[PDB]
RNA sequence: CGCGCGCUACACUGACAGAGCCAGCGAGUACUCCCUUGGCCGAGAGGCCCGGGUAAACUCUGUCGUGCUGAGGAAUCCCUAGUAAGCGCAAGUCAUCAGCUUGCG
């Protein structure tokens, strides 16, 4: 159970022929980086949402301070996406 | 057996089995009262086991 | 020799009998008044036909009322419809048809239901 | 131009036995504060001592505040 | 005829009976004080100011109730008073801590207009009664000023009046026309 | 009077929403809302049961505090209490 | 029947249950030996003790009357501050109680709120079916007649606070169809001379008045606590 | 802003229960299990007497 | 192990204490929740006694005040007037149904 990105997953998107660049977590996870570092955030100004290709829609709490890391972000996003929360 | 609760035609039987596993080995069965009425083993019973 | 008309009134399962006779100007429901009986916010349900028709047309009589079944709101609209309609039979029995009609008048103006209890039959778009 | 203002400075964190923490609420709201403390063990408290409901914590004197600091070490010296 | 009056002290007002005389009700929904516990003319809505710099209006009955209409906290430093219009029913007067004395509406949750002028405390005031006198205010402050406002042009004080002590207490007269300001031993 | 209290009976003259609001002056600014917002009627307190939901445009007929009351009782808890929102609509008027 | 054999009784069974700590009920068993047949014997009755049963440090009662409630709450606000305020939480009438209290769960509450009761003896006719099998069949707390009995039909309220008085500590008497009774009589961390004096004035009321034709009716009356044998009176 | 850590566990799957204590997850465990096989030995046991 | 169908818990629609006030279906000499520590009378089998494990709702009046003390994603389905939804009370009818069913207000 591991996020479908370019890492390891690009022998199986290019045998099944359909757009290895379209999984890619890691612009999510930059994005998410940089608001969360932002000083419109650390002041508390800043409210974030996130839209999936599945429909999936989340709120992002500004109180929150991400793994910086995208093994440990992987994992939060999918016990995030199976379970609908993460509490703290 | 011996009956606990008796509604209408439904009667809970209490001290003639042990366990659930035994009642639905005996599901179906020609019960009987002692002075004629016929019945059948319906169901057993949760929570008295 | 006496005057007296009995009227009842009904809802979903709550009834009401009001005997009304001559008398001072009371109305007792249960044999407690009627500004006891109600929950406090239904007691303008109850108050409408004396509202409607003034206060001196129930000058004259006595209204008794018993009512049974039904809830709260089920047993004031009761007690207002024998109250309507006791008062309607009255003035209908023992005093003129013109002022019968115009009671009546009124409170059809105001509300059927004073009057005429319009049961809910089943009947969805068949 | 002069008026005692020595009621006025009410509204500070009181120190108490366990907690540190403990502000104006009222007599009783402010003795749930304390762990271990009931919201029905503490109407049994202020009847006992003759404080009243109606005041604050805060509105106390340095002898009646700590009134309470002793009947809440024992509750059996004080019948229950 | 009513037979309410109130009394502040502390932490709580309290709305006292005229005829019996007795403590009707307590209310203590302040955080730290209460300065002056003002009731309309209609009787039925009491206005108090804290000393956190909020205040608040609250409806009571002839009974126990205290249910809270309106809550400012736009002075944020205390106001020591708060009074209502004679004539209107919604608007009141605000005299802070700090420099300003403002008018309110009931509804609207902004204050109406802005009066300042004074350099010290401001902490007693009052509006003008009278037929003419629609719109004018009068407050002294701890500056040993009284000044009276027309509620039409908001610049500064109509007229000033500077005393030698500081003012504590003023009140118009019913005709309108003189005015008492309480300063230190006169 | 036959049993009535003294707020009636003070109140006795017109027809008072919650026996304390009139009807008599009350104007509808917009011109195209004045056949649908019905205050012509009056009513004393809004519990009047009455069949408004039976075919169409049948509830540009009912007074407009019974249609506050009735879209006040909407929620999964609040859907069989009626009482409780003609006690809120007197309340909120007050 | 002389009180030494009751008094070296109840110190061997003192001795036996102690060979917080015991706060075990003695109580001493009843026979008779004809079956009981009138209801009016099978009324529930109160033998006052000379030491009374009850603490009274913390005990809250409950007292239950008949007709107005108003009436009774308000003598409960008038009369008495200093032993009966303390303790009267609840005035409960017939009606309020049958009202009120028909759930499992809200009986059970009342249960276990308050410490002991006190109800009317045109009441406790009533009481078994309006309280419940759980209040009532169970154990020990259950309701004691006080005479509240001459707009209700009621004596005077120094004799009813008097009557309260003397009811708080009074030791319950229930009679039951069969031949076998048993009845309180104490603690066991009380001492065996007040024992002795409870079971005497006990057998003395109960035999002469309650146990009908009295001394031909007798058989014996075997001192007993909770979990242990019973010792010899026979009578 | 006073900023919180996301509590999460590493190796996610939806097929195990997560517990700190091993002897109340064994419990549970156990307890599933003999459920399990309750119902299925009432299932044969009535195919086998219908 | 999976899937739904019911049931329960998840706080402002709050908790505590009072006051007042409302139903309908339901009556086979018939109905009972266990099992036990002791003791009575029991040659013996038992019977006793004492311990342990006609509504909800609603209305009115007061006392305290958000405190692990958090109403369900993508989808998918159903629903147009005494319908959706809340609430309790009763019955247990030769099939089905007590882990619930069906009535009734």
């Amino acid at each position: 159970y591991t996020l479908l990105n370019s890492d390891e997953h690009i022998g199986i998107m290019r045998k099944m022929n359909r757009d290895i660049s379209d999984a890619r977590p890691d612009i999510t996870h930059q994005c998410l980086l940089t608001l969360l570092d932002s000083p419109i955030n650390k002041a508390g100004k800043l409210q974030i949402y996130i839209q999936t290709a599945k429909g999936v829609l989340i709120e992002v709490s500004p109180t929150v301070r991400i793994p910086r890391t995208f093994k440990r972000f992987a994992g939060l996003m999918v016990q995030l996406l199976h379970r609908l929360s993460i509490k703290g | 057996g011996t009956p606990w609760k008796i509604f209408k035609n439904t009667a809970f039987i209490k001290d003639m089995f042990n366990s659930s596993l035994e009642i639905a080995k005996f599901e179906g069965a020609a019960i009987r009262t002692v002075s004629g009425i016929r019945g059948q083993i319906k169901r057993a019973l949760s929570k008295p086991e | 020799s006496v005057q007296a008309v009995q009227v009842f009134g009904k809802k979903k399962n709550a009834t009401a009998v009001a005997r009304c006779v001559q008398g001072k100007g009371l109305i007792k429901v249960n044999g407690k008044p009627l500004k006891l009986f109600a929950p406090e916010i239904l007691r303008a349900k109850l108050y409408e036909p004396i509202l409607i028709l003034g206060t001196d047309k129930f000058a004259d009589v006595d209204i008794r009322i018993r009512v049974a079944g039904g809830g709260h709101t089920s047993q004031v609209y009761a007690v207002r419809q024998a109250i309507a309609k006791s008062i309607v039979a009255y003035y209908a029995k023992y005093v003129d048809e013109h002022s019968k009609n115009l009671l009546k008048q009124e409170l059809i103006q105001f509300d059927r239901s004073l009057l005429v209890a319009d049961p809910r039959r089943c009947e969805p778009k068949k | 131009s002069l008026v005692s203002g020595e009621k006025t400075n009410f509204n500070h964190i009181l120190r108490l036995l366990n907690t540190n923490v403990d502000g104006k609420q009222k007599v009783v709201y402010a003795l749930t504060q304390i762990k271990g403390v009931g919201r029905r063990y503490s109407n049994l408290v202020c009847k006992k001592a003759d404080v009243d409901l109606k005041k604050r914590a805060g509105e106390l004197t340095s002898e009646e505040l700590e009134r309470l600091v002793t009947i809440i070490q024992n509750p059996l010296a004080y019948k229950i | 005829t009513n037979d309410l009056f109130a009394v502040t002290a502390g932490p709580r007002v309290e709305i006292f009976s005229i005829r019996k005389r007795e403590p009707l009700k307590t209310i203590g929904r302040f955080d730290s004080e209460a300065h002056c516990g003002e009731i309309r003319p209609d009787g039925r809505v009491l206005v108090a100011g804290e000393d956190t710099g909020r205040m608040q209006v609250f409806d009571v009955g002839q009974g126990t109730r205290a249910v809270i209409l309106k809550t400012w906290h736009i002075h944020k430093q205390p106001v020591w008073v708060t009074k209502w219009s004679p004539t209107e029913l919604t608007t009141l007067m605000s005299c802070s801590d700090d420099k300003t004395v403002r008018l309110w509406d009931l509804p609207s949750n902004d204050p109406t207009r802005l009066f300042t002028g004074h350099t010290d405390y401001v902490r007693c005031g009052a509006f003008m009664p009278g037929s003419a006198n629609s719109n004018l205010l009068v407050s002294g402050s701890y500056d040993e000023t009284v000044r009276v406002w027309d509620a039409r042009a908001p610049g500064g004080a109509v007229m000033t009046f500077k005393h030698a002590d500081p003012i504590e207490d003023v009140l118009p007269l019913p005709s309108g026309t003189t005015l008492l300001a309480a300063s230190g031993n006169a | 009077y036959d049993v009535l209290p003294k707020e009636v009976l003070a109140e006795v003259g017109s027809v008072k929403l919650f026996n304390r609001w009139s009807y008599d002056d009350i104007e509808i600014r917009d011109i195209s809302l004045t056949d649908y917002i019905q205050i012509r009627a009056p009513v004393y307190i809004p519990h009047s049961a009455g069949r408004y939901a039976v075919k169409r445009f049948r509830k540009a007929n009912c007074p407009i505090i019974e249609r506050l009351t009735n879209s006040l009782m909407m929620h999964g808890r609040n859907n069989g209490k009626k009482l409780m929102a003609v006690r809120i609509v007197a309340h909120a008027f007050e | 029947v002389d009180p030494d054999q009751t008094l070296k009784a109840c110190k061997a069974l003192l001795a036996h249950i102690k060979k917080t700590v015991a706060e075990t009920p003695i109580w001493l068993t009843l026979t008779t030996k004809k079956h009981i047949h009138d209801s009016h014997r099978l009324q529930p009755g109160k033998i006052i003790l000379p030491h009374p049963l009850n603490t009274s440090e913390e005990i809250s009662v409950c007292l239950i009357t008949a007709d107005p409630q108003r009436f009774y709450k308000n003598a409960v606000a008038d009369e008495f501050p200093e032993d009966l305020r303390a303790k009267i939480g609840r005035v409960i009438d017939i009606s309020h109680l049958k009202a009120k209290f028909k759930a499992y769960e809200a009986q059970r509450k009342l249960f276990s709120e308050h410490d002991v009761f006190l109800a009317d003896t045109r009441i406790i006719n009533r009481l078994p079916k309006a309280l419940g099998k759980t209040f009532y069949k169970t154990t020990t707390k259950r309701p004691i007649p006080v005479v509240l009995m001459a707009n209700a039909n009621a004596r005077p309220i120094p004799e009813i606070v008097a009557e309260i008085r003397k009811a708080i500590g009074a030791a319950l008497v229930h009679l039951s169809p069969s031949t076998n009774t048993a009845i309180k009589v104490g603690y066991a961390n009380w001492e065996p001379e007040k024992l002795a004096a409870n079971i005497e004035t006990v057998i003395r009321e109960l035999v002469e008045r309650f146990v009908p034709q009295k001394w031909q009716n007798v058989r014996n009356f075997y001192v007993k606590g909770p979990e242990t044998a019973a010792l010899p009176i026979y009578q | 802003i006073k900023t919180y850590i996301p509590k999460f566990e590493d190796d996610f799957d939806p097929d195990k229960h997560y517990d700190p204590n091993r002897e109340r997850a064994e419990l549970a465990k156990l307890k599933a299990e003999h459920k399990r096989e309750r119902k299925g030995a009432l299932r044969e046991l009535r195919k086998d007497a219908q």
